[PDB]
């Protein structure tokens, strides 16, 4: 139980710290899914309308 | 002016917009001479001349060989080919309900052709978009 000061960093690896970014984007999905499903849903009505394709053309073209 | 007559539907592949007619006649030279079936003609006795089917006897129950001569010939959609019928482009797809009150508020408000043609011409080339055009060789007969 002597004096001592040096610490010993944890080896958090490349996937390791990946999967820990990832994880907090899928945790903010999770916490938004009621507005994504909503989104989608209007994005897919977008599209049913022609409205997505008038602008795919608007730019492609 | 609106031709006194009414679009005949009755071919499955092909439709006849009267009031889109501009008598030009190129579908009547097209059977007659080119096709050599001699189905179309024009009535120039009738008050409003008008593309006629053997004696104005709906397509279907005429002598249409359906070869699709007329529809290539046409120079505007008069005579046009049903599959092209609210899908060539964007603004097409809308129900003719909506789309007749459409066109008489744009006619009312509109300038000059030039401006409003070229949005037209906007439109027709955003279509490049969707639609692709393929070089082919009929798998029917040896001609
Ligand atoms: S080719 Fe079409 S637009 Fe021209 S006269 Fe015949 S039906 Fe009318
Ligand atoms: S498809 Fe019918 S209307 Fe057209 S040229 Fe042939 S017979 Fe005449």
């Amino acid at each position: 139980a002597k004096a001592i000061k040096r610490i010993q960093k944890i080896e958090v690896t490349e996937e390791d710290q990946r999967k820990r970014d990832l994880r907090e984007i899928e945790d903010a999905l999770i916490d938004h899914k009621e507005a994504i499903l909503e989104t989608l849903h209007m994005l897919g009505h977008m599209n049913e309308r022609g409205v997505l394709p008038l602008l795919r053309g608007l730019f492609g073209q | 002016d609106h031709k006194p007559y009414h679009k005949d539907e009755s071919h499955p592949f092909y439709r006849y917009d009267p009031d889109q007619c501009i008598l030009c006649g190129r579908c009547v030279e097209a059977c007659q001479d080119v096709q050599v079936t001699e189905t179309l003609t024009i009535d120039w006795e009738r008050k409003r001349p008008r593309v006629i089917w053997d004696n104005d006897v709906p397509i279907n129950e005429s002598s249409c060989v359906s070869c699709g001569h007329c529809s290539t010939v046409c120079p505007c959609n008069a005579m046009m080919e049903k599959g092209m019928e609210g899908e060539a482009g964007y603004l097409t797809g809308i129900n003719n309900e909506t789309l007749r009150p459409m066109i008489e508020i744009t006619k009312g408000v509109e300038t000059g052709y030039g401006s409003i043609l070229a949005i037209s011409d906007m439109e027709s080339a955003m279509r490049d978009e969707r639609i692709k055009k393929t070089k082919t060789v009929c798998t029917y007969c040896g001609v």
